[PDB]
């Protein structure tokens, strides 16, 4: 028994299978200029369309689409790492599995092509996300949950300056009482459910600070290729 | 911020 | 607001 409101936002959902192939398909279409950029570099340029991405699911979605551009862009502006992260995870674990990290493009990658050549930074990041996937993992945490929590993520109660804060509240207590309801009926046995899904969002604030921080070191030792998304989101 | 003001007024 | 490409142009840095 999914709740109204889940069953609305659960439709908001870009198609998966197709946003691979055209992330994959711009990185090769990219690709055509250099007789070149590194492993990072390309990361960034995947992490990137990432975000191009999650804007467009944002802004043609349930209640984001009724904001002013101005709300749309304080509200994003304050969890666009936390979105990504959160995408990130969520995708490890539904496709992820042991020692190897699932890209956005579609393929499995063993954890050691990414541990052979990373430095102490980006490794606690690394090791964090992975802390925090394996709860999640642990709590058998479904789309149901996971697009409630990232509404709870966009519709942030923190972002000050805002117009309409009015229907941030309303989709924000109203999201929060549809997945009170989801857990309790789906998960009888299980009442920590709810409190658990919950206690992640601080971790998912944390996780992208830290990856904000390690992005920023990253463009300022000239490891970053000329004006991506992020880095033009980062200054802010 | 352009790009983002972009993004979401773009098409 | 003004065509988003052109405002992006002439509010973009850089
Ligand atoms: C795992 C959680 C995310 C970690 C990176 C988070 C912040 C950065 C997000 C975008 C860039 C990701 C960079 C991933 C690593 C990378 O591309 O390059 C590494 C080498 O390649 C590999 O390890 C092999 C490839 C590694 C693949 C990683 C797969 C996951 C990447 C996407 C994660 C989701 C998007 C998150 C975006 C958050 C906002 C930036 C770099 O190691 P190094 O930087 O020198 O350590 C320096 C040290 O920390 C000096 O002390």
């Amino acid at each position: 028994s999914i709740p109204h409101l889940i069953l609305e936002l659960l439709k908001c959902e870009p198609d998966e299978p197709q946003v691979q192939a055209k992330i994959m398909a711009y990185l090769q279409q990219e690709q055509a200029n250099r007789s070149k950029l590194s492993t990072f570099g390309l990361m960034c340029k995947m992490a990137d369309q990432t975000l191009f991405s999650i804007v467009e699911w944002a802004r043609s979605s349930i209640f984001f689409r009724e904001l002013k551009v101005d709300d749309q862009m304080k509200l994003l502006q304050n969890c666009w790492s936390e979105l990504l992260i959160l995408d990130h995870i969520y995708r490890q674990v539904v496709h992820g599995k042991e020692g190897s990290i699932f890209l956005v493009t579609g393929q499995q990658v063993d954890y050691s092509i990414i541990a052979s050549q990373a430095g102490a930074t980006l490794n606690n990041l690394m090791s964090h996300a992975q802390e925090l996937v394996a709860k999640l993992r642990s709590l058998q945490f479904d789309q149901r949950e996971f697009v409630c929590l990232k509404f709870l993520v966009l519709f942030s109660l923190d972002v000050k300056n805002l117009e309409n804060f009015q229907l941030v509240e309303g989709v924000q207590e109203q999201v929060n009482a549809a997945l009170l309801d989801y857990t309790m009926c789906n998960y009888p046995q299980q009442t920590e459910k709810f409190g658990q899904l919950l206690l992640r969002l601080p971790e998912i604030r944390a996780i992208s600070m830290q990856a904000e921080e390690y992005l920023y070191y990253k463009h300022l030792n000239g490891d970053v290729p000329y004006n991506n998304l992020l880095i033009e989101m980062l200054h802010a | 911020n352009a790009l983002l003001r972009y993004l979401l007024d773009k098409d």
